[PDB]
């Protein structure tokens, strides 16, 4: 997690819809937690099957 | 009525989610009462704020600009700051509450009984002796039973103040003003 | 079973992904389902119909809500004819703000402008306020809750009804007939005579005071005492606006004719009567049937009689009255055949005979609601012919249909086929042929070399019913004929007028044009019918396949062998017809829509003279009406055209991608994913991560299905961005 | 999984067995026809559905017939 | 205010919801009864 | 051997639309629906291989052999009926000096191998055991 | 054979006289397609008692001492609903909702129609014969309930009059 966390909040953070924007960096952090916890509901869905 | 059979019979109808802890379980009661008491003190914080003024230039909107059309509430209409802190507050709460879901420890209580979480027994136990009409006294203090008791008592605050302030026509922050004296405002 | 698909244990103990496409697929089948009785069947099916109702009901309701919380109903009662009826409100967080300005133009917010009719219909029946709207949407939502409750209730034990219950045909005939359709128009008139005309004329009556409205001045005195003329004096005056007592009147059921001078519409009054007259007819109806009262007819009996004597029906009907009783599926053929024809007729008559106000001011609105009509009518159409195949392999029973009417039709079953192929061959040659005969000269520059037929016999149709502009002296074009001094002083004098008018739809003009492309769309019905017809004739053996009753409605294939025996099924029936079902459906509609375009934009004569010939269909209706669409968005801005662009595209998208299903087959695509699989497993790392359904190509008539779904949905889509970008590009 | 069936009609001539990709069908002693011998399937757990079988038929109609049904990993020839 | 229902309703009907749905039919069909 | 190991799945012949178990059963006994790789020094497909110092490619390790010995032996116990209707019709044609069937056989199947025994018509095997 | 209430038609089966109140009156033979007659007793029993505080509360309301506080003052029955306003009506039909999703089961189950357990002391310390007594007397009143129900709502409405005027 540690590894692949890093490294997703750049591509959010600099081209996303609010890159320009003063908060971009914020908006970007709060994108890849989503992200993140689209992958998470991934991996419990799979350990249960 | 006798509580008893109607949830025997949700779990039948839904026997999948009640295996978890969902419905209408002890599980559901302790956590529903948990949030419910921490709420009143959220819900009472909004209220000494916005009496007291504290929270910075409310009463404007957001900019389109610098937020997106995520904070468009209609057209090009955007959201207050107060609402807008008064989420962020909560949304700091709700990563708390995601984390402990996710992430258990090996000595926590679990949102949904998982057999294979080391705490299953000991909350499979506590539920089974914490179901009752009316509060255990004897058990004050930090227990179980003492948890339960204040949260059905706060579940059923919300439940009060969403009718008086319907019925006298007010918001439900003008109540809980009223019914702390008017202190807050 | 103990997996996905229950009710099928060879699916559940499938290794493969097929497991869960073709549970999801086999799911509403449920004659076919493991361990199923006849009664089970009914029962479910019974409950199933009530989710369904429900299902409308919630629909319904939605539409009114949303039209009451975010719309401009009101206003659009005020200034009918100035202002953009709003469907629903737009919350599109990926918007930008330009798109918020361009959508919420006229408004103050972003909106969806409908293109339904609800308003019109609406206004028509007497809704004014939001207020009232309201409470439909209530209402139904309430009905809707009631219904579900009832299929949960007779799908308990001692509620269930009994197959005998499912089976008695003369009862529910005789109820669905009377009351169903009979009680339920007399209501409606009720309706209208004491909400919707009072409203018209600017009195409101609503529940607060329709018991102490009277809806005539006379009373009920003049229907007891049997004076009804009373109830037909004093109609409203040619100077009567709508929506206020300027001009209004009094009469209640009246046969005027015409439409409303102002409105354009057809009288209440006159639809009041209809449904008057509709209503004893269906309740007189209604009590021909035996019901546990002593009188009545016994179906079997009628159907057993009827054998011409001199025999060249031979056995006559005896026989099929058990046949239908004991199949769902030839029920079924039999509605969706009757609604498929009504549907149509829905399209055709209301056009022309406007029902609702102001509703031919709509161009838009008038355009979809014909295209919508006419393409499920096809959909319907097909269904029918499609269950009545799955009859003949499921359900049909040789013995008892003995030298039946229905087992004669299966013995000249080639003579039917082949002649219905010399028609469709006789008309799609001379057809083409005089198209590009046209073409040819026209592109040579000789245009007066021709080959024009004028529709005489159309054209004299229409002076049958008064038109004059033809010439032809005859019935109601004659003020000498017996027909026309029989209505002159009934109902005449206001259709004359209409059919008359060179502004109405009444008989729309008909040229040389209109003949050829008339005759196109036969060709489209009778090929369509070919392929559908011969799928149910061929459906329990063929020359090829002589027991291909015993694989089924449906089969992949028979192999490779006797020649190959690929699409033999009758579902490849249905496959094959659903295009050209798309086809036909796609000329009737275009013909339509360019013929409309053209009278509404004030040059009748494009479609005229371009309509002969094929390159005017491509360059002076698809090319020339499709700018504004294309210009949706362009690199220097974007308009509320911008969604029905990008749909457009969208569409076309989606079409080809069916492609791929069509042309392409299973084995190249299995062997592939072969190869993909053992990546995966010798990949490090992803080889933590395993599937536990293996990984298949899609089957051979999977991918049919999916490949006709595609194709279909795009087909749909890119029409539907057409006939409205373009129509409300230009005249709105 | 697929079932196959042999009908009367059939002469023995052993064109099917030689035919099937995965050893479904023998032939066994039989009286009914000249060459004495009748065509069977003791294995139809192995059948894939190819068909071939019914292609090399020499009899009107087909005297071995295949019909497709449950699906199997080996009916669907998964060496995945 | 209902105002506010449009921008707290779809965020859940189009996402959340969604989500869940696929899950539940996911475990559903990969569950040996 | 068990003759009956594959017969003995968990498939469930279905009503209609099904061949059956036919002759050595329809699906294998065990499940095919195993786990992924795991960390050295762990091991997840029950009866597993380790991958020792390259886990990632432990599935292609193989565990699963046969013996030419075992071999033998599945050959015999799965035509050991036919083998039976052979000799019984050998010995129903008046066999010349007979003795017992089982002696029958292993004298006939002594020379003749075992293979060659199956494959012989009765009349062929007389003439060999005219002696 | 022959009904004892309509004396020139013929009883439905059902019809047998075990259950109270049964003077053989099915002349449209809605019983037959029935499995029983349990749930209809349900709501027959259901109606009237309705029906009977529906009638009282009519005509107290309209002639009687209504409780203090204005909104609460209209003599009107069918104006009092908007009069007295949505909260007190909600209250009313949430409590009503909760006994009948309570007695749930009962309706919908095999034991006597009617019985929710709220006998008080009555219909106890009697034969069974006293307490089909008891049980007719309740249906004979619930049945007379409902005619008048209708009577006086109708009444109410064509001739726009009180309950207790006579005037011709
Ligand atoms: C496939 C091509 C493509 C690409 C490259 C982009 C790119 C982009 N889109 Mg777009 N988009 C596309 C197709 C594409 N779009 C389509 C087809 C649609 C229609 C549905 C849209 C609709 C759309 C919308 C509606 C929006 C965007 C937005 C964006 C931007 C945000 C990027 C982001 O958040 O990604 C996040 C990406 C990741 C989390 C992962 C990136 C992939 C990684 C880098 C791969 C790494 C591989 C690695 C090298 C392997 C080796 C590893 C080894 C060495 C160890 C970005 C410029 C947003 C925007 O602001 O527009 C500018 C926005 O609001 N897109
Ligand atoms: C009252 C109408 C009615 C009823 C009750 C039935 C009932 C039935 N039909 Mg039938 N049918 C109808 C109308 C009807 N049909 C019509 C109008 C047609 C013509 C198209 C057909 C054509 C037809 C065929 C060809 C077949 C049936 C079959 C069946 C049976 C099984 C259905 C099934 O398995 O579906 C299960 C559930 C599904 C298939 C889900 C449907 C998913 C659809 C295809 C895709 C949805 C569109 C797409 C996703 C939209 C997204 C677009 C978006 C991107 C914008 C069932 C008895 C089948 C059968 O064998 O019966 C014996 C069969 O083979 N019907
Ligand atoms: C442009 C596309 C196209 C065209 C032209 C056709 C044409 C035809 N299809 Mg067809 N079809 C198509 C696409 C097309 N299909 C697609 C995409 C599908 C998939 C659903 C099908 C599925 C389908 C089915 C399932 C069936 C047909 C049938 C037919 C025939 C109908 C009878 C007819 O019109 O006779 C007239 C035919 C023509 C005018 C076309 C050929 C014209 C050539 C150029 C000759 C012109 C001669 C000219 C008049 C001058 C002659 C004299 C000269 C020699 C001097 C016809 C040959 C039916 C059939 O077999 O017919 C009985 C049938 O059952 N089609
Ligand atoms: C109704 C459904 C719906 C909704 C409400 C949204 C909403 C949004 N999309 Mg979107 N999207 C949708 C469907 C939807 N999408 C579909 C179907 C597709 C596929 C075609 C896409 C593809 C798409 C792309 C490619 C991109 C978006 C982006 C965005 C964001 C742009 C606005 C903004 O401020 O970005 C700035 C972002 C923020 C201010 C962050 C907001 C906080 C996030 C959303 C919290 C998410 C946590 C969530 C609860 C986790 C889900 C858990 C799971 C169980 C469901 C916005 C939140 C853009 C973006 O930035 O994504 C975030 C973007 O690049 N969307
Ligand atoms: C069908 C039953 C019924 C219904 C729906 C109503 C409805 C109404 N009554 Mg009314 N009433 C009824 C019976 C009913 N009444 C009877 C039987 C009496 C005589 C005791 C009265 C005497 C009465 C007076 C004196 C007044 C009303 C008034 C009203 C209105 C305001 C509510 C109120 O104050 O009630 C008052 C209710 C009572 C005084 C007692 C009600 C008796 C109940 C039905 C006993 C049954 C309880 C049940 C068995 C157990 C609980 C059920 C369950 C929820 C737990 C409202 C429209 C008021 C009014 O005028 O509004 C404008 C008012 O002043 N009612
Ligand atoms: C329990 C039921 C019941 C009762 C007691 C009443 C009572 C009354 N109604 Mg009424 N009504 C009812 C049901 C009832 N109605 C129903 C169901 C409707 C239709 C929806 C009406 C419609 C109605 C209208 C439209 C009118 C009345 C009127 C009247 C009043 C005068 C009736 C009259 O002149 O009869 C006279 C009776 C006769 C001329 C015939 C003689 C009676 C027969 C021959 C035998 C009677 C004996 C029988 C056992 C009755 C005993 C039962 C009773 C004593 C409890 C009276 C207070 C009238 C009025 O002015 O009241 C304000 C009036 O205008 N009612
Ligand atoms: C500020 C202050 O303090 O001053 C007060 C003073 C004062 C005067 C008191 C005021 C007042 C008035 C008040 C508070 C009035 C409250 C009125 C209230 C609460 C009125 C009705 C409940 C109705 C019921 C229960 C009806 C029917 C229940 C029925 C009909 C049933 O049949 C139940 C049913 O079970 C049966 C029996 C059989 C079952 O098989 C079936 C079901 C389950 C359906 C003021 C002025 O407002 C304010
Ligand atoms: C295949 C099919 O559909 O067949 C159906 C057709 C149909 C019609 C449905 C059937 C029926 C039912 C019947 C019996 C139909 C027959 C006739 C029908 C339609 C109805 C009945 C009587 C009307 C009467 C007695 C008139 C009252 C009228 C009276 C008393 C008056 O004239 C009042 C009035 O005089 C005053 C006082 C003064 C005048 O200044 C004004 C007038 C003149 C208006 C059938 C025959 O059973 C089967
Ligand atoms: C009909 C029937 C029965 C019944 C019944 C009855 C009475 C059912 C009623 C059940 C009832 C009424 C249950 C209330 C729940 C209230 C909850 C859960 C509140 C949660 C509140 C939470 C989680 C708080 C959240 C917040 O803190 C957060 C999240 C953010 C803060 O910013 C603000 C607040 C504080 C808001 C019988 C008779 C019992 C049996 C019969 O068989 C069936
Ligand atoms: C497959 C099948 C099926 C189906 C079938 C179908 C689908 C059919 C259709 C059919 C149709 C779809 C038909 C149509 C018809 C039409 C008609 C029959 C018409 C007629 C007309 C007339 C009679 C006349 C009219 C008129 C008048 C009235 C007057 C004058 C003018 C005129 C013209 C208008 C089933 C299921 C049964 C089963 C068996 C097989
Ligand atoms: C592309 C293609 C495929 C392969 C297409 C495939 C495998 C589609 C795969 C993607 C679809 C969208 C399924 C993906 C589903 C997701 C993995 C999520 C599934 C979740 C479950 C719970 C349903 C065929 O199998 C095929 C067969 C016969 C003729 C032509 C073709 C053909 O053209
Ligand atoms: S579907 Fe396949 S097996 Fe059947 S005829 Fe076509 S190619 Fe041959
Ligand atoms: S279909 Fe193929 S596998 Fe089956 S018996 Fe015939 S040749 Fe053999
Ligand atoms: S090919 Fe046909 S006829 Fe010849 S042996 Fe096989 S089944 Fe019999």
């Amino acid at each position: 997690g540690l590894a692949h966390g890093y490294f997703l909040i750049g591509p959010f953070a600099q081209l996303g819809p609010l890159r320009n924007s003063d908060i971009g960096l914020l908006a970007g952090f709060l994108s890849t937690i989503g992200l993140i916890l689209i992958l998470t509901l991934g991996l419990t869905i799979y350990g249960a099957a | 009525s006798v509580f008893d059979d109607a949830v025997k019979d949700w779990a039948e109808e839904y026997p999948q989610f009640a295996a978890w802890g969902w419905g209408p379980s002890v599980q559901a009661e302790i956590w529903n009462g948990r949030h419910a008491m921490f709420g009143w003190v959220v819900m009472c914080a909004c209220a000494y704020a916005k009496g007291h003024g504290l929270i910075p230039d409310a009463d404007q909107t957001l900019d389109l600009k610098e937020w997106g059309t995520l904070a468009t509430i209609s057209g090009k209409n955007t959201i207050t700051n107060e609402r807008a802190i008064i989420l962020i507050a909560n949304v700091h709460a709700l990563m708390v509450g995601l984390a402990a879901t996710i992430s258990p420890n090996s000595f926590a209580d679990t949102l949904l009984l998982d057999p294979n979480h080391p705490m299953y027994e000991w909350q499979m136990e506590r539920n089974s002796k914490l179901g009752g009409v009316m509060p255990n006294l004897g058990k004050m203090g930090v227990t179980p039973e003492a948890e339960l008791a204040n949260g059905r008592m706060a579940m059923m605050g919300i439940i009060t103040c969403i009718a008086y302030s319907g019925i006298q026509g007010q918001s439900m922050i003008d109540t809980i003003n009223e019914w702390v004296g008017g202190a807050y405002f | 079973a103990t997996k996905f698909p229950k009710f099928s244990q060879a699916l559940a103990q499938d290794p493969a992904t097929r497991r869960i496409w073709y549970g999801i697929a086999t799911a509403h089948d449920l004659e076919a389902h493991d361990g199923m009785t006849e009664e089970n069947l009914y029962q479910k099916i019974f409950a199933s119909h009530f989710g369904h109702l429900a299902i409308i009901f919630l629909w319904t309701s939605g539409n009114l809500f949303h039209v009451a919380w975010q719309g401009n109903f009101e206003k659009w009662v005020s200034n009918p004819l100035k202002t953009r009826p709003i469907a629903h409100s737009i919350w599109d967080p990926h918007f930008g703000e330009s798109a918020l300005k361009a959508f919420s133009k006229g408004n103050t917010y972003p909106v969806n402008i409908t293109f339904s009719g609800l308003y019109q219909w609406w206004y028509t029946i007497g809704f004014r306020t939001n207020q009232e709207l309201y409470k439909g949407s209530i209402g139904l939502l309430l009905l809707a809750s009631v219904l579900l409750i009832a299929g949960w209730l007779h799908l308990q034990p001692k509620f269930r009804p009994s197959l005998s219950w499912f089976k008695n045909n003369e009862s529910r005939l005789n109820h669905h007939l009377s009351g169903l359709l009979g009680f339920s128009s007399l209501a409606w008139t009720g309706h209208l005579v004491h909400v919707a005309i009072p409203a018209s004329r600017g009195v409101h009556v609503g529940w607060d005071n329709f018991l102490t409205t009277p809806p005539h001045p006379a009373g009920l005195t003049p229907f007891f005492t049997g004076n009804w003329t009373v109830y037909a004096e004093n109609p409203d005056s040619a100077t009567h606006v709508f929506n206020t007592s300027e001009g209004s009147g009094t009469a209640i059921l009246t046969f005027l004719g015409g439409f409303h001078p102002q409105t354009q519409s057809l009288w209440l009054s006159d639809m009041a009567h209809h449904h008057l007259a509709i209503a004893v007819v269906f309740i007189v109806a209604g009590h021909m049937y035996r019901t546990n009262f002593g009188i009545g007819h016994n179906m079997k009996e009628i159907l057993d009689a009827h054998r011409p004597p001199g025999g060249r029906l031979g056995a006559g009907h005896v026989g099929l009255f058990e046949t239908i009783t004991n199949s769902l599926h030839m029920q079924l053929g039999l509605a969706l055949a009757c609604l498929g024809v009504a549907t149509s007729l829905t399209a055709q008559h209301m056009y022309a005979l406007t029902p609702y106000a102001y509703l031919s001011k709509d161009f838009t609105t008038e355009a979809a609601l014909y295209t919508h009509h006419q393409y499920i009518a096809g959909f319907l159409m097909v269904g029918a012919f499609a269950h009545g195949a799955i009859f003949f392999v499921r359900d049909y029973d040789p013995e008892l249909n003995k030298n039946n009417v229905l087992a004669r039709m299966l013995e000249h079953k080639e003579a039917i086929i082949s002649h219905l192929s010399w028609a469709s061959l006789f008309l799609g040659f001379h057809t083409l042929g005089l198209y590009i005969h046209n073409d040819t000269v026209v592109a040579f520059g000789q245009p007066e070399k021709q080959i024009l037929f004028e529709p005489l016999f159309a054209e004299y149709i229409q002076a049958a019913s008064g038109k004059a502009v033809y010439q032809f002296n005859v019935l109601l074009a004659s003020s000498t004929s017996p027909a026309t001094a029989a209505g002159n002083q009934v109902w005449l004098p206001g259709w004359l007028e209409a059919i008359n008018n060179p502004k109405t739809d009444l008989f729309l003009k008909i040229g040389p044009g209109d003949f050829l492309v008339h005759h196109a769309i036969a060709l489209g019905l009778h090929v369509t019918a070919l392929i559908l017809v011969k799928g149910a004739l061929d459906a329990r053996g063929s020359k090829l396949m002589p027991d291909k009753k015993d694989f089924g409605y449906s089969f992949p294939c028979d192999g490779p062998g006797r020649g190959g025996t690929c699409d033999i099924s009758a579902w490849d029936a249905f496959y094959l017809a659903m295009f050209w079902m798309l086809n036909t459906i796609g000329w009737v509609t275009f013909y339509w829509h360019w013929k409309h375009m053209t009278i509404w934009g004030g040059n009748p004569g494009q479609f005229d003279e371009s309509s002969n010939y094929i390159m005017g269909w491509l360059r002076d209706y698809l090319w020339l009406n499709s700018s504004p669409l294309i210009n949706g968005y362009n690199p220097f801005g974007m308009n509320n055209l911008s969604v029905w662009s990008w749909m457009f595209l969208f569409g076309h998208l989606i079409w080809a991608t069916g492609f791929m299903f069509l042309i392409s087959w299973r084995g190249y695509w299995q062997e592939l994913i072969e190869t993909l699989v053992w990546a995966h497993e010798r990949t490090p790392l992803a080889n933590l991560i395993r599937w536990r359904d293996k990984p298949v190509a899609l089957s051979i008539v999977q991918a049919r299905l999916v490949g006709l779904v595609h194709f279909s949905v795009g087909y749909i889509l890119t029409y539907a961005a057409f006939v409205i970008a373009s129509t409300s590009g230009k005249f709105a | 999984s697929h079932t196959v069936k042999i009908y009367d009609t059939c002469i023995g001539c052993t064109q099917c067995v030689r035919a099937c990709p995965t050893d479904v069908l023998e032939m066994v002693p039989w009286d009914g026809c000249k060459s004495g011998q009748i065509a069977s399937s003791p294995r139809v757990e192995d059948c894939v559905g190819c068909k071939r079988c019914e292609t090399a038929c020499p009899t009107d109609f087909l005297s071995v017939r295949v019909y497709l049904g449950a699906e199997t990993t080996r009916s669907l020839g998964l060496a995945y | 205010a209902a105002s506010f229902l449009p921008s707290i309703l779809v965020p859940l009907v189009g996402l959340i919801f969604p989500a869940f749905s696929m899950a539940l039919f996911f475990l559903y069909v990969q569950t040996d009864d | 051997v068990d003759l009956d190991y594959g017969m003995k799945n968990s498939y469930v012949p279905a009503t209609g639309g099904d061949g059956g178990q036919g002759q050595f059963g329809a699906q294998s006994p065990n499940d095919w629906r195993v786990a992924g790789t795991s960390p050295v020094g762990e091991t997840s497909y029950a009866g597993a291989a380790d991958g020792g110092e390259e886990p990632w490619f432990a599935e292609a390790i193989s565990t699963v052999s046969l013996d030419l010995q075992k071999a033998d032996e599945t050959l015999k116990a799965f035509t050991k009926d036919a083998a039976a209707f052979k000799i019984e019709e050998f010995a129903a044609e008046k066999p010349y000096g007979f003795t017992s069937s089982d002696a029958a056989m292993e004298e006939l199947v002594g020379k003749l191998g075992y293979s060659k025994f199956l494959e012989m018509s009765t009349k062929q095997l007389m003439k060999t055991w005219g002696t | 054979e022959m009904s004892k209430s309509i004396p020139f038609l013929t009883v439905p089966e059902k019809l047998d006289g075990s259950m109270a109140g049964d003077v053989g009156f099915d002349p449209m033979g809605l019983s037959d397609i029935q499995t029983d007659l349990n749930y209809a007793r349900w709501a027959e029993l259901k109606h009237g008692r309705i029906c009977m505080l529906a009638v009282v509360g009519m005509v107290w309301q309209e002639y009687g001492p209504h409780l203090p506080g204005d909104a609460y003052a209209t003599k009107d029955p069918w104006e009092a609903i908007s009069s007295v306003g949505f909260a007190s009506n909600f209250q009313t039909l949430l409590a009503i909702g909760v006994v009948e999703l309570a007695n749930w089961n009962k309706y919908y189950g095999d034991g006597t129609p009617g019985d929710i357990g709220w006998t008080g002391g009555q219909l106890s310390k009697m034969n069974d014969a006293q307490i089909k007594t008891r049980m007719e007397s309740e249906i004979v009143h619930c049945r007379l309930a409902m005619i008048a129900f209708i009577g006086a709502t109708h009444q109410t409405f064509l001739l726009h009059k009180g309950l207790l005027d006579f005037s011709y």
